């Protein structure tokens, strides 16, 4: 499932990454250095 | 035709050149399938010169498209690749090929 | 139809003791933040990825 977004490339060396998390609504949102990405999750199960 | 989707590192501008020597290290894949041909496992270089016209056209074409450093996601069609009858005993008839290549090539 | 052979390199994992989840409302209001950094690159390390 690729996503498109400026600068594409593996993990490069010298690079961040990380996500944020809502338990209220489902929403796995991830962002990269620069600028975010265009791609997140929803509608999943939390009962564990 | 070929549809890339490159990576960021390498050059970037040195871009082919005909009647030259290209250096790959390509590793097949099948549409929906397994691997079948690679030449990292194998360790060689697989030297080739463009222009002849003895490998495969979307091989050739998705290097065509692409510079030195830079990996690929290369595609290729039936009709392009050998989706006729397709070779012998390896590849089934009305394949949809792909491969990914990285190189150290001379030019 | 028949079998299949080929080689295949470890696929490993670790976590932090980091537990968190949505509860009946002592759910810790459901918000941290990852940060990751790598210093390498070994595209193929030997054969494969």
């Amino acid at each position: 499932r690729p996503v498109t977004s400026p600068g594409q490339h593996l993990l490069a060396p010298e690079d961040v990454v990380s996500c944020c998390l809502d338990l209220s609504v489902p929403s796995i949102s991830f962002r990269i250095n620069g600028c975010p990405v265009q791609g997140v999750f929803e509608a999943f199960n939390l009962d564990g | 035709g070929v549809e890339i989707e490159t990576i960021s590192p390498g050059d970037g501008r040195t871009f082919p050149k005909k009647g030259q020597t290209c250096v790959v290290h390509y590793t097949g894949m099948l549409q929906n399938g397994k691997k079948f041909d690679s030449s990292r496992d194998r360790n060689k270089p697989f030297k080739f010169r463009i222009g002849k016209q003895e490998v495969i056209k979307g091989f050739e074409e998705g290097a065509a498209q692409m510079s030195l450093g830079q990996r690929a996601k290369l595609t290729c069609t039936p009709d392009v690749a050998y989706g006729a009858t397709g070779h012998p005993g390896v590849i089934p008839p009305n394949a949809t090929l792909i491969f990914d290549v990285e190189l150290l090539n001379l030019e | 139809l028949l079998l299949q052979t080929n080689l295949i390199n470890y696929v490993t994992s670790i976590r932090p003791n980091i537990f968190v989840g949505r509860a009946e409302g002592s759910t810790q209001y459901g918000k941290w933040y990852f940060e990751v950094m790598v210093d390498e690159v070994v595209p193929f390390l030997t054969a494969q990825a």
